[PDB]
């Protein structure tokens, strides 16, 4: 428990919450040996995808990582999906999840318009109903990157600081796009990837876990870490009717995918 | 859908329409908020999903049971755990009798029960309001309509549109503060504290001007000392009246000293210093309906 005496309710009593949600929200990393035509590097093209068209719209992180939860959930739960099918369940999940976390989120004809008429407006009210029943209407965890606020939120409470806060999210970005990723839970991502740009110390003091938690993923992240550090990591950009104090939030798209062929490579 | 048979209506929303059922086969009452989708332009209404996904998780027995949820064509069946009767038309009904004290203090005890949950899994209820609160014939009161309940971690902004009803309205709200915070439902409880005691609302405004003023001439125009920060605010204005703070007496006078205390802390003008869920669990007024648990100093 790194929280603080929290003045709302027990600091113990959010954070063990916290925990016994990621217990009960459940992702695999082998989903894709239930969809034999669908390959690894299929995933990262699509998210990349997603990326760009959320930095394109201006959606939250937290709406980028809402759709790869839906989408990486939802296809545990499917079976021998095709290559021409991915496009429409990831920008339905996105749908969603901008749904769910904008406030003035984009028109569904905006979401078809992405798609350069591979997917129309009906298809995606058709997706959307068939990945919510199916995952059972829990379209509400912990993504990757709210933990990330949550470490960033701690450190500066003993708002913060964001760019160190986009430098991580960053590496967790290039991180996502590898299935392998969902071996490890959320939390224990985000602090392994706090870690590589800080300390075992600072990464204990705001996420409680020790260095054997996550000495396992640490190891795993460490080539794409090494990726993200060979060429600088970015700067914080503005944002037109976005602002200033909500920059950081606001979801990025960069050449990752050479990045990731590099990462494997090593 | 064929399961259930329509006993009557019981309110209409933006999203839908609830009615009381039955479950012919079982015999269960239930109540059913059905969602036309043919209606909606963008598929599931995003408060729709939101209300229950977030109900998914929260498993309280101070909070309303989403029992199931249907899809049939172009409809979609929220079924929850029905309740005969909410607290605004039980307030109208113990309007001349009043209600009794002890049953006042178990609402109020079980409402702050239900509240902390929903605060502990980081979601703001924003709500409120007699009408949204459930009451069963057994003495146990539930929160519900979790249409505009939204979850903080990156704090829950403010805007232009139809959001809690002006009277149970926190006082930062209406002095333009950008975000919101667990304190705007604790205000809200304290109105509706205020409300069952007196039967009549605590700040009944009729704009955002006229509920502010109502605010300052209960409890006195705020100042740098007791609220740090109030006269740097967007919608502050030097020019309001200097109102002095009434006696809790006159404001409330059933209220025995415990219970003007805490409603003191509950609608205390700094979201800083008025009191929280958990805490207002923990005050002397409810001592005789809890009893204190050993804390660990660990
Ligand atoms: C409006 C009439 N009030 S009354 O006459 O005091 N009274 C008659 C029965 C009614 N029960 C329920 N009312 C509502 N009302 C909803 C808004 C019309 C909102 C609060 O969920 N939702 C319920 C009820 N049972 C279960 N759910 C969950 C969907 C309370």
């Amino acid at each position: 428990s790194p929280l603080p005496v929290l003045s709302w309710a027990n600091r113990e009593e959010v954070w063990k919450i916290m925990l016994n949600k990621e217990k009960t929200y459940l992702r695999d990393q082998h989903f894709l040996e239930q969809h034999p035509l669908l390959q690894p590097k299929m995933r990262a093209i699509l998210l990349d995808w997603l990326m760009e068209v959320c930095e394109v719209y201006k959606l939250h992180r937290e709406t980028f990582y809402l759709a790869q939860d839906f989408f990486d959930r939802y296809m545990a739960t499917q079976e021998n999906v095709v290559k021409t099918l991915l496009q429409l369940i990831g920008i339905s999940s996105l749908f969603i999840a901008a749904k769910l976390e904008e406030i003035y989120p984009p028109k569904l004809h905006q979401f078809a318009y992405v798609t350069d008429g591979a997917c129309s407006g009906d298809e995606i009210l058709t997706m959307e109903l068939m990945i919510m029943k199916a995952l059972k209407w829990r379209l509400s965890p912990l993504t990757i990157v709210s933990w990330l606020n949550v470490y960033m939120q701690v450190a500066y409470l003993n708002q913060y600081p964001q760019q160190i806060f986009i430098q991580i999210a960053e590496l967790l970005d290039l991180c996502v796009l590898d299935v392998d990723c969902l071996e490890f839970p959320y939390g224990i991502l985000a602090a392994s990837a706090l870690y590589h740009f800080s300390s075992s110390e600072l990464m204990q003091k705001v996420s409680g876990y020790q260095w054997c938690d996550i000495e396992n993923c640490v190891k795993w992240m460490v080539p794409f870490a090494m990726v993200i550090r060979e060429t600088g990591s970015s700067k914080l950009k503005h944002f037109r009717g976005v602002a200033d104090e909500d920059a950081h939030n606001i979801q990025t798209h960069r050449d990752s995918l050479d990045l990731l062929d590099k990462a494997r490579a090593k | 859908m064929e399961n259930f048979q329509k006993v009557e209506k019981i309110g209409e929303g933006t999203y839908g329409v609830v009615y009381k059922a039955r479950n012919k086969l079982t015999g269960e009452v239930v109540a059913l908020k059905k969602i036309r989708l043919d209606t909606e332009t963008e598929g599931v209404p995003s408060t729709a999903i939101r209300e229950i996904s977030l109900l998914k998780e929260l498993n309280h027995p101070n909070i309303v049971k989403l029992l199931d949820v249907i899809h049939t064509e172009n409809k979609l069946y929220l079924v929850f755990e029905f309740l005969h009767q909410d607290l605004k038309k039980f307030m109208d009904a113990s309007a001349l009798t009043g209600i009794p004290l002890p049953l006042i203090k178990s609402y109020l005890f079980q409402l702050l029960q239900g509240l902390a949950f929903c605060h502990s899994h980081r979601v703001l209820h924003r709500d409120l309001k007699p009408q949204n609160l459930l009451i069963n014939t057994e003495g146990a009161i539930k929160l519900a309509d979790f249409g505009l309940a939204r979850a903080f971690g990156v704090p829950v902004r403010t805007y232009t549109h139809e959001v809690v009803t002006l009277w149970y309205r926190a006082p930062e709200i209406l002095l333009g503060c950008k975000y919101y915070s667990t304190a705007v439902d604790i205000w809200s409880l304290g109105c509706i504290f205020a409300e069952m005691v007196t039967r009549r609302a605590l700040f009944p405004g009729d704009s955002e001007i006229d509920q502010l003023f109502r605010i300052f001439r209960t409890l006195g125009t705020p100042d740098e000392v007791v609220w740090p920060g109030v006269t740097s605010m967007p919608d502050y204005k030097p020019s309001f009246p200097k109102w002095a703070r009434q006696d809790f007496s006159k404001v409330v006078p059933p209220l025995d000293e415990d219970g003007r205390s805490l409603l003191s802390q509950m609608l205390h003008y700094d979201p800083n210093k008025r009191i929280s869920a958990k805490a207002a669990l923990a005050h002397p007024f409810f001592q005789d309906v809890t009893k204190p648990v050993p804390h660990l100093r660990l």
